């Protein structure tokens, strides 16, 4: 019915902790 | 001698997050390509041969390959995905490199086309997937000659299977193994620009966090959703 | 209904233009893969249906693929050539983007080892060059139809003729058709970097004049030669 | 014996006339 945005709210998780990580 | 894959490997069930948009969403369309980026890798890891050649091996492996492996995904759920309502809003979005997009959107078209003119099942789906995996000619694996003979694996299970299930086809199975160099004729650059990049990503920096992910909580949030 | 390539299609022969220098000569090597791009694409025009198509469609099916014919006649050539020794001194000449063109050779490499580990034959080569050539996943072409259904009669008669020819060997076929991939991860701007641009030459501008040339005056300088 | 490079000598021939021709 209403879009749950599941794997972007995953997506963004993995991005946040790889710039932490390298850079 | 044993098999690479088990009909336990034909299960490719993906969920979409809702029923198309009225308007273009780039949030809707980004999160249905990263759901089948997902399953595409999680399916992989479901694989006994991937698991057996450790973490830094199967993740180089996916690093090289998976703009193909998505690539046959988006053929083989063309229809679940409503894929010609979400190339078509892109054209648009595009029309109102550029040229460079608009090649690969056509390629991906024609793909998608060429996949389901020629019926292909899921049994097909599973080890065209396999041969994409475990291809050796990627400069960066390190275990070539392992690699290759899951390859032979995968072909030799596609042929048997095809052999078995349409005898009066004699020449099916070359039809559809001369489908998987259209695979590469794909920039994964411009599948990463198409679906993904603008909320931002770089598929070679997740791929290690899908792989490694507990798909218990996520399979349950993806099914458990309105 | 009838046929695509004849016994007459077999024949590939390369001549080279004299015995390995006994340093490094870039002109020998231009020299040598110039005959083999000619051979490949005189080898082009002897078929019917490539006649048939016209000079804009035939021009622009050479000019889409033109790499991928190139480097089926380089594994195809690769004794005759000693390309083993052609690419150890171009990356000699190299390591006295750099490391694209390295991995570029690397590919090579692996492309002809794995075809003369098969065994590829004249009759193979001749049906997988045509399966390249008549490929319709290109943007450029028009007739699409017509293209498709010429790639669909190479690969039956590849079919008729690996079945023929090695009955004892089930897979041979399956085996074959999973190389074409490899050819597309080859750059075609690689290879005209690696053996062509540096004697300052599109491959691009200059097939249509390759494709009109008269060869009895060409055979006969090659031929004539000491 | 020596080499001949004749189809340099084309290649050389078709480039010249292609730059003339365009540009």
């Amino acid at each position: 019915q209403q879009p749950t945005y599941v794997a972007l709210s995953y997506i963004n998780r993995f991005m946040t902790d790889a710039a932490r990580r390298e850079q | 001698e044993g098999p690479l894959l088990s009909d336990t490997h034909v299960t490719f069930k993906l969920t979409m997050p809702s029923p198309m948009p009225e308007y273009l969403n780039v949030h809707y369309i980004c999160e249905s390509a990263s759901r089948l980026l997902f399953l595409s890798m999680h399916w992989a890891r479901s694989i006994p041969a991937f698991q057996a050649l450790g973490q830094d091996c199967n993740t180089s492996l996916v690093r090289a390959c998976w703009n193909e492996l998505f690539t046959l995904g988006l053929a083989q759920c063309a229809q679940v995905m409503s894929l010609s309502t979400i190339l078509a809003a892109i054209v648009n979005h595009l029309q109102n490199r550029i040229k460079q997009v608009m090649e690969h959107i056509w390629k991906l078209q024609e793909f998608c086309n060429s996949m389901a003119k020629l019926d292909i099942d899921g049994y097909e789906y599973a080890y065209l997937k396999a041969i994409v995996l475990f291809s050796p000619d990627h400069p960066g694996l390190t275990s070539t000659s392992q690699i290759e003979k899951f390859q032979e694996k995968a072909q030799m299970e596609l042929q048997d299977y095809v052999q078995k299930t349409y005898s009066e086809d004699t020449y099916r199975l070359a039809r559809i193994l001369v489908r998987l160099p259209a695979l590469r004729l794909m920039s994964s650059n411009i599948t990463e620009e198409l679906f993904f990049t603008g909320l931002n990503v770089s598929i070679d920096s997740i791929i290690p966090y899908i792989l490694k992910m507990e798909t218990a909580e996520y399979n349950g949030q993806i099914t458990g959703a309105s």
